[PDB]
């Protein structure tokens, strides 16, 4: 079988029929995070798009940074919503938008 | 003159960003071959190039859709008491009870839209873009257009209405006397909005297409042989012996290096229109939103009142809301009126007569008022302005001091 | 990036034209020049289009700074954050290597206080409504001040003008203006 792009994503087994489905292997990109030669030179690695100090983020598989819960002001976009800063170990976090602000309003105020 | 007014609430689709795609140089011309990457090797820096060029695009996106929405310092929220003058904001305002915080518009806007080749995830989630979009809907429904500079200050909504017409050159007492009716047709307004868009999104959708259709050219342009013996390299390979295959092989890695170049151009092309559509919504939202404008037919047919911002894939939805003038009954116009000698101009407004008697009364209402030398200033002698008719001018001192 | 394309085989047994020219007779040579050729020629055609998309993204930028000289500069500007954060005063232009640099000036408030408002005042049965100002409240008594800058002023009729009678106005107060005729004439 093929596809709209016409690559043969499906096979039959000559012998014993069967229908066997065709994936390619995973290949992606690797990625550095470093927070500058001259701060202390330890880095974490990015793969884009591989499923795996290992936290698995929807822009890849990330070795050497340590997951927080906090939330920050993003630094270091590493993407999807994830931004990695530097506090020794690499840190990964998922950045704040801005501070809360709930504005007083009544019918008869005004500043 | 006119003599009533209608609300009207319209429609603007930008957008703003396109999907970010990057292709492997080394991959797509090249299989899995030692042999076939030796020959590439000559060919320098070309591979290099159409990264770079690719991986300038991608980060120019997010750069793209930054500035259109991050505009707000501080994530604003709306009370929960709902006490806007009769104004109905539900439709608009984000919907707790919802996996997302999404509004119903937007809802209805993101169902309406529907070989070495990676595709990257956009920087900005979905649900922060709704985040920043409802500060902007809670800021400009509290504050006004002081948020915009200076921190927010609260405002009621009514008075923040009346001096938005007052803006538009009405006064402001014809708010307060018609607050209902504006209310209403403010509402019908919302709800007609809401019936049209769930029975189109032209803009957004031809993108897509557009960058889907060049990525499956891109894939089709493998199976051409480009004058060589064979489609593929393996079977070249093992056909013929190194020194005649390299010829074939080369052909192929010429007629790919060229598919790939066309490729990478016209998206530079395409990058560029739609960075200038993401600027021109920058400017949109930066005047029309945070403030009122004086530009014509920029914020909307009609004199500009507010707009109000919503989120679609991959672009920004714009409401404006507009003042729109209606059931015209003709006069009979005067330039000025002279009493005892001296001529009267009119301080605001027009002189305007129904027929037996004259009155002074504002350009774009009908409000008449009765002549006084409260409403004109004095300039001289009858001689000069030509077509002034004659009239008396009341005078408010005179009966008191009786 | 283009002179260090010209190192480059492109197919060819040598990068340097006399290597090739000494080394094989010029039937055989041919071939090798063309293909060197080529290779150099569509390096200078990426150029060439490089610097073209290049020159499109200087020249729009050219023109947004000769549209902020003009309204920035030259005049007070009311589109709001054109120039510069808050409301706008005046600009001064720089001059740097291939740029313009601009100093925006703008006025920004501060300081906010809490009052108490409301759109019109009933006195006499007929209602006020402020020229230009709005009615805010001490907590004991009622004033009208200009929007951007705290300046109380006592309630005259000087202030406000009348239209319509006290029922129309949803959200209305009883006050009483100050008539500055009727203490001159005693
Ligand atoms: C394939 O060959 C094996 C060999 O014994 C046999 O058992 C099997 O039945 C064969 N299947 C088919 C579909 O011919
Ligand atoms: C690294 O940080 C030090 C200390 O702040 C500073 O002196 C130095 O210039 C920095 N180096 C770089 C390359 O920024
Ligand atoms: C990664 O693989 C594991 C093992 O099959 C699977 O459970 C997990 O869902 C995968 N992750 C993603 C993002 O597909
Ligand atoms: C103005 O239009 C509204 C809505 O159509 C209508 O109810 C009203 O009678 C009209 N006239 C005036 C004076 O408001
Ligand atoms: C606003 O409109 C919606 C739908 O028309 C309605 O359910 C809701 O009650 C309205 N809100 C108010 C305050 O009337
Ligand atoms: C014009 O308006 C005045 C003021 O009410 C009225 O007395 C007069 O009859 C009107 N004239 C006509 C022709 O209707
Ligand atoms: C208006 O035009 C008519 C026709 O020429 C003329 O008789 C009349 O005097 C004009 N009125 C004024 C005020 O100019
Ligand atoms: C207006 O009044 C003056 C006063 O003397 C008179 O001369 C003139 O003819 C009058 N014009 C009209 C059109 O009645
Ligand atoms: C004034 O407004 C602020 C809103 O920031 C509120 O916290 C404060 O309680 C208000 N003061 C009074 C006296 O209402
Ligand atoms: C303002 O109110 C205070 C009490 O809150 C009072 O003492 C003061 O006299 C008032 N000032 C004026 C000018 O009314
Ligand atoms: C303001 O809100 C309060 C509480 O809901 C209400 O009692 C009051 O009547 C409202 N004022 C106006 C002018 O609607
Ligand atoms: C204002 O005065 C009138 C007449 O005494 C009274 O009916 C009303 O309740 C008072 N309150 C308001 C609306 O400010």
């Amino acid at each position: 079988g093929r596809d709209i792009a016409d690559t043969t994503d499906a096979v039959r087994d000559p012998q014993t029929l069967e229908i066997l489905d065709i994936t390619p292997c995973s290949f992606g990109g690797v990625s550095v995070i470093t927070p500058g030669t001259n701060t202390s030179n330890q880095v974490a690695v990015l793969y884009q798009g591989v499923n795996c100090n290992v936290f698995q983020t929807r822009a890849g598989c990330l070795i050497g940074a340590e997951h927080v819960n906090n939330s920050y002001e993003c630094d270091i976009p590493i993407g999807a919503g994830i931004c990695a800063s530097y506090q020794q170990s690499v840190i990964a976090y998922t950045m704040s938008l801005g501070a809360e602000n709930s504005v007083a309003y009544s019918n008869n105020s005004i500043a | 003159i006119p003599t009533n007014f209608t609300i009207s609430v319209t429609t603007e689709i930008l957008p703003v960003s396109m999907t970010k795609t990057s292709v492997d140089c080394t991959m797509y011309i090249c299989g899995d071959s030692t042999e076939c990457s030796n020959l590439l090797l000559q060919y320098g820096s070309f591979c290099t190039q159409l990264n770079r060029a690719l991986t300038g695009i991608a980060v120019e996106q997010d750069k793209n859709t930054q500035e259109v929405f991050a505009q707000v310092k501080q994530i604003y929220k709306t009370p929960p008491i709902k006490d806007f003058g009769g104004f109905n904001f539900s439709q608009i305002l984000p919907d707790p009870s919802k996996p997302s915080k999404r509004s119903f518009i937007e809802d209805l806007l993101f169902n309406k839209v529907t070989n070495g080749l990676t595709v990257l995830p956009p920087l900005l989630t979905d649900e922060m873009i709704a985040q920043y979009t409802s500060a902007l809907l809670a800021g400009t429904i509290t504050s006004g257009w002081t948020f915009g500079a200076g921190a927010a200050l609260q405002i009621p909504f009514a008075m923040q209405m009346a001096y938005r017409f007052n803006g538009i050159g009405v006064t402001q007492n014809v708010l307060y006397e018609n607050q209902k009716l504006i209310a209403n047709q403010f509402n019908s307004a919302i709800g007609k909005i809401q019936d049209s868009l769930s029975s189109a999104l032209g803009k957004l959708q031809d993108v897509v297409n557009q960058n889907a259709q060049a990525l499956n050219t891109l894939v089709k342009q493998l199976s051409s042989n480009f004058g060589a013996i064979s489609s593929v390299l393996n079977d070249i390979l093992s056909r013929l012996d190194p020194p005649e295959a390299e010829v074939q092989i080369d052909r192929l890695i010429t007629g790919r290096l060229q598919s790939l170049q066309t490729y990478v151009t016209q998206q530079l092309i395409r990058a560029a229109e739609i960075r200038a559509s993401a600027n021109l919504a920058a400017t949109k939202m930066s005047e029309c939103v945070l403030g009122q404008s004086k530009r014509v037919d920029f914020c909307g047919k009609g004199y500009h009142l507010m707009s109000f911002p919503q989120s679609a894939p991959h672009g920004v939805v714009f409401l404006h809301v507009t003042y729109v003038p209606a059931q015209e009954k003709n006069f009979t116009t005067a330039p000025a009126i002279c009493h005892d000698g001296k001529a009267h101009f009119p301080r605001e407004g027009v002189f305007v007569s129904n027929g037996t008697h004259w009155f002074v009364t504002q350009r774009n209402f009908y409000e008449p008022q009765i002549i006084t030398t409260d409403n004109t200033f004095v300039s001289g002698n009858c001689d000069v302005v030509i077509g002034i008719v004659n009239n008396t001018v009341y005078d408010p001192l005179q009966p008191e001091l009786d």
